């Protein structure tokens, strides 16, 4: 019953700034990588970010430019993702999505594969002029 | 260095052809037999160079090994074809303390023995070194029998003990007979004819062209120099296709044998199915000429069949 | 051991029972092919081959000849004419943890598809982007295994199951694994069908005085048939042949009959 729910997708014109909350419900695991995959119409699924529950390590694409800050909200369970000056072609519906994480040699690894688990409803996002 | 020994087996190295029980009965069974009164290799061990030969030797249809001993220097055998790991390789040792058969992929040293330490200070004798192999990794058969102690010390004197073996490898089966005799000869093979019951049937499936022998030494300067072999013999010799003519008795065992191929009367035994050849004329077999060289023959002409009208056309 | 790298044993020279294995409750997914149910015991093998590990509920299924799938291409693959069988069953009460990673691990990324019965070691990280990682843990190169994640509460899809693979073979040798073929009573005195260690005939049973040797086992007399097996003597029961002596029907109607070479204590009566 593992539940994943996103919120806050945002319209504006060029360069805006927006927030997506990734809250969970009833997660049954200590460790697990949350990530961030995009689809909008004719545009497949693909990675953007993904994070590592123990630590907070960060994994993100070429498309950052540190514009995509993601908190892992400890006490609310949720992941808070913030981006500022707004890219006319990131414009999306997101998924935000859960996967175990790997204890391999005494150390963690946290994939996040094409497929991750369950995914949950998205939000799209439209910024154009 | 000394050339190889030669000895005149006689009437020796009969082992029992199949496994039925047979009473006052002669029975002519053709099997990997060992001719009588053969040439078999001997191998010495004397302190007296010290006479250390533990050579390769081919295992090509089977091989009759017996070994007049006083101190148990023989200890066992090494099977393969390569002996470098490169193929899986057999061993069989009758170690102071178990015996040993391993079939297993080894890496054979140069020089493969055992050794046995002396102390002086204490009648004590006990294994030192074992180089044979030294590493084995994929591999399926393995095998150590029950733990027992024997005397392990070299006793002064003539040989007293005959342990006479068989070893035979077909349908992927390495059978070994085996043979105790008490023997009190100084240097020579024991008379008299004993029949060879089997030791055991191996499932083991290689092939095995190559084969040696292990000896135990003896050690009271250089580990390479100061070893010393002990006296003990070892006559080795190999089994070829033969028909024998096995008379039993009223028990199961071969009282006697007679070989189809050592001579007329063997052979007339052989065809009479008997020991008592009564007086005559017997036909036995037929005298043949077997021809060599042929010879092919037919017309010297070549035809001059064309090849070069089109081979060689001047303009192509 | 995890299914990426499955533990393999040899079991041979020894006599295995298969029934006892095949009639328990305890193993609930049970298929084989290439092999018969009913004749598994007089089947014979030289080598059994027996990997073990632990995957889903649902991957059970993808185990299996000419069959793919993701455990199946990357951690263990099938030979089509593959010779022996599969077991699997529950073993939720092991993996009690209420909730957590685990060290079993399975190969979810690989350059391309094992081939059949190959174990794969190495865990470097699979490029998957095709910019050069340059030995980089990160996004476009994940690593190659994932953890199961077995908990309790997870649905039967999800249960770990303990999947053990026997492969039978015969090389080119005898075999070395034969079934129990348990003896049943023995029966003299009278002429029945005997099987002595593959020694077939008919016959009756009896008390032997002749004593024979330690390694021997069947006899034979003049003209190479059996008389003894081990010590009981074989003597095929009376037969022989039946003639009617008749003063001839001109004269009387009932006949005599002779059962020639036969002491018709067994079987008006002369001797
Ligand atoms: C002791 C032995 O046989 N080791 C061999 C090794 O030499 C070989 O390289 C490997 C596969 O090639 O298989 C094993
Ligand atoms: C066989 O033994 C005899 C023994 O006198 C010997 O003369 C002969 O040379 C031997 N045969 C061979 C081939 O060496
Ligand atoms: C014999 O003496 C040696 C000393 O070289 C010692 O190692 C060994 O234990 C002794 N054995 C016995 C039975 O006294
Ligand atoms: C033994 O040698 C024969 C040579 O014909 C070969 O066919 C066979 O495969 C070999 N077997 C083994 C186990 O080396
Ligand atoms: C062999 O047969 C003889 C009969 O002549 C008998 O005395 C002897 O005990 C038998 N051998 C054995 C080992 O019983
Ligand atoms: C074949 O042999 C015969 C016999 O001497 C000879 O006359 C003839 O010329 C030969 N032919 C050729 C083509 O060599
Ligand atoms: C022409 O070709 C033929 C091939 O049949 C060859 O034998 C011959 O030598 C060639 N000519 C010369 C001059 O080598
Ligand atoms: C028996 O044979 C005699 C010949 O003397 C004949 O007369 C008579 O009819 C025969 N009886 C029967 C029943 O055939
Ligand atoms: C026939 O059998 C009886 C008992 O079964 C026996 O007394 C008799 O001697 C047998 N006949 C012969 C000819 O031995």
């Amino acid at each position: 019953q593992v539940q994943l729910v996103e919120t806050g997708g945002g319209f504006v014109q060029p360069g805006g700034s927006l927030r997506l909350s990734c809250a969970a419900s009833g997660v049954t695991l200590d460790y697990y990588a949350i990530g961030w995959f995009r689809q909008a119409p004719g545009k497949e699924r693909e990675g953007v970010s993904c994070i590592g529950s123990s630590d907070g390590r960060t994994y993100y694409s070429d498309s950052v430019k540190g514009r995509f800050t993601i908190s892992r909200d400890n006490a609310k369970n949720t992941v808070y993702l913030q981006m500022n000056s707004l890219k006319p072609e990131d414009t999306a519906v997101y998924y935000c999505a859960l996967t175990v994480g790997t204890y391999y040699s005494g150390n963690y690894h946290y994939t996040c594969s094409d497929d991750m688990d369950y995914w949950g409803k998205g939000t799209q996002v439209t910024v154009s002029s | 260095q000394l050339p190889p020994a030669y000895t005149n087996s006689f009437t020796r190295g009969v082992y029992y052809p199949d496994k039925v029980f047979r009473s006052s009965v002669l029975h002519s069974t053709q099997d990997l037999f060992l001719p009588f009164f053969s040439n078999v290799t001997w191998f010495h061990a004397i302190h007296v160079t010290k006479r250390f030969d533990n050579p390769v030797l081919p295992f090509n249809d089977g091989v009759y090994f017996a070994s007049t001993e006083k101190s148990n220097i023989i200890r066992g055998w090494i099977f393969g074809t390569t002996l470098d790991s490169k193929t899986q390789s057999l061993l069989i040792v009758n170690n102071a303390t178990n015996v040993v058969i391993k079939v297993c992929e080894f890496q054979f040293c140069n020089d493969p023995f055992l050794g046995v330490y002396y102390h002086k200070n204490n009648k004590s004798w006990m294994e030192s070194e074992f180089r044979v192999y030294s590493s084995a990794n994929n591999c399926t058969f393995e095998y150590v029998s029950q733990p027992f102690l024997m005397d392990l010390e070299g006793k002064q004197g003539n040989f007293k003990n005959l342990r006479e073996f068989v070893f035979k490898n077909i349908d992927g089966y390495f059978k070994i007979y085996s043979k105790h005799t008490p023997i009190n000869l100084v240097r020579d093979l024991p008379q008299g004819f004993s029949a060879l019951e089997p030791l055991v049937d191996l499932p083991i499936g290689i092939n095995i062209t190559r084969f040696q022998t292990l000896l135990a030494l003896h050690r009271s300067g250089d580990s390479s120099s100061g070893w010393t072999a002990g006296a003990a013999a070892y006559y080795v010799g190999y089994l070829q296709p033969r028909t024998f003519l096995l008379k039993y008795n009223e028990n199961g065992t071969i009282t006697d044998a007679v070989d189809c191929a050592l001579d007329p009367l063997s052979e007339t035994k052989c065809t009479l199915k008997s020991f008592t050849v009564e007086k005559g004329i017997y036909q036995t077999s037929n005298f043949r000429v077997q021809p060599t060289e042929s010879i092919v023959r037919f017309p010297n002409i070549t035809n001059l069949c064309p090849f070069g009208e089109v081979f060689n056309a001047t303009r192509f | 051991a995890s299914v990426y790298a499955w533990n393999r044993k040899r079991i041979s020279n020894c006599v295995a029972d298969y029934s006892v294995l095949y009639n328990s409750a305890s193993f609930s997914t049970f298929k084989c092919y290439g092999v018969s149910p009913t004749k598994l015991n007089d089947l014979c093998f030289t080598n059994v081959y027996a990997d073990s590990f632990v995957i889903r509920g649902d991957e059970v299924r993808q185990i299996a000849p000419g069959q793919t799938g993701k455990i199946a291409d990357y951690n263990y693959k099938l030979p089509d004419d593959f010779t022996g069988c599969v077991i699997a069953w529950n073993s939720n009460n092991l993996d009690s943890k209420v909730g957590g990673n685990y060290n079993y691990l399975y190969r979810l990324f690989r350059k391309s598809n094992l081939k059949p019965f190959e174990r794969d070691i190495s865990t470097e990280i699979y490029q998957a982007g095709s910019t050069p990682c340059n030995g980089v843990e990160g996004f476009n190169c994940y690593f190659p295994l994932q953890s199961y994640g077995f908990q309790p509460t997870n649905g039967v899809g999800y249960q770990p199951y303990r999947v053990v693979v026997l492969s039978f073979e015969l090389l080119h040798a005898p075999a070395t694994v034969c079934g129990p073929k348990k003896s049943t009573n023995l029966v003299k005195n009278k002429c029945v069908n005997f099987n002595f260690n593959g020694l077939t005939g008919t016959g009756v049973l009896t008390e032997s005085n002749k004593k024979f040797l330690p390694f021997q086992q069947f006899g034979r007399d003049i003209a190479d048939t059996t008389d003894a097996v081990r010590i009981l003597d074989i003597t095929p029961c009376s037969f022989g042949g039946v003639s009617v002596i008749t003063p001839g029907t001109n004269t009387s109607n009932q006949v005599a009959v002779l059962y020639q070479d036969v002491n018709c204590t067994e079987v008006n009566v002369f001797q």
